[PDB]
């Protein structure tokens, strides 16, 4: 739209809490099943076997005179145990658990900014002695 | 094609008792005995398999050259894996001149597999020319 107001449309981002800036949202939704191809046959069979995980990537941003204290934060926050209650931007809050998240930060080509390659699963407790 | 050597014997001896009514003694515990050879293996290779039942002379050279058959058609299996998809024991002449094979075999096995991507083929186990 002409006048889309973005930073009032777009949730801001927060993992376990701890908040930070995204740039980018992705998803891998999906559903998973079977795919049967009998032979000598012009036929196809197809059985749906259920719901496929999904799967969120985000990248995080840190612009601020103090980004290493913050990437540092945010790392100790990453790898605290268990899943956690994430805020994806464009899917609201799910509950996630941080997969891997690359830091990526250079000196004499661009200091100051630090980006995260953030790569994150829905995460659902079952219970102990299954079910 | 694999024609070994651990599984062949020169001379096979099969011993026995005598199962019949009334015979005894020499006639039923010393006579029954009989040494086939096939002379195609070489070396002195013997072997003795003993027998179980009325041992007749006939009887002793016959288990004596079935097993002689076996070991036989174990001492040269060619395995084939053919194209498209009647041989369970048709005999076919077979040429592979590498392998020096010019003779007529015997399908000893019998295999159809199939799967839909890439396949139909056929293996046979074919039977050797002495």
């Amino acid at each position: 739209g002409p006048c889309y107001n973005p930073d009032a449309e777009y949730l801001p981002a927060s993992f376990k809490g701890f908040s930070f800036d995204a740039d980018s949202s992705d998803s891998d939704h999906g559903r998973n099943g079977a795919e049967a191809e009998f032979v000598f046959g012009e036929r196809t069979g197809y059985a749906d076997l259920g719901i496929k995980i999904k799967s969120y990537q985000l990248r995080a941003r840190f612009q601020t005179n103090d980004h290493i204290a913050q990437t540092n934060a945010f790392i100790a926050v990453l790898e605290s145990p268990g899943p956690g209650l994430l805020v994806h931007p464009t899917r609201g809050t799910v509950f996630a658990a941080c997969r891997s998240a690359r830091v990526t930060d250079s000196k004499v080509d661009a200091a100051g900014v630090t980006y995260v390659e953030l790569d994150f699963v829905e995460a659902n407790s079952v219970l102990s002695g299954f079910g | 094609a694999e024609q070994s050597e651990d599984q062949a014997n020169s001379q096979i001896t099969v011993k026995g008792h005598r199962t019949q009514k009334g015979v005894w003694g020499n006639d039923a515990i010393v006579q029954p005995v009989q040494t086939v050879a096939d002379s195609w293996v070489g070396a002195n290779i013997p072997l003795t398999i003993q027998h179980y039942g009325d041992a007749t002379n006939e009887g002793l050279q016959r288990r004596a050259k079935f097993e002689a058959d076996r070991r036989a058609a174990e001492s040269k299996s060619v395995s084939v894996t053919v194209f498209h998809v009647w041989d369970i024991g048709t005999v076919h002449y077979v040429e592979i001149p590498p392998e020096g094979i010019f003779d007529v075999l015997e399908c000893v096995s019998l295999t159809y597999t199939v799967d839909a991507k890439s396949t139909l083929e056929t293996k046979l186990e074919l039977a050797p020319p002495p």
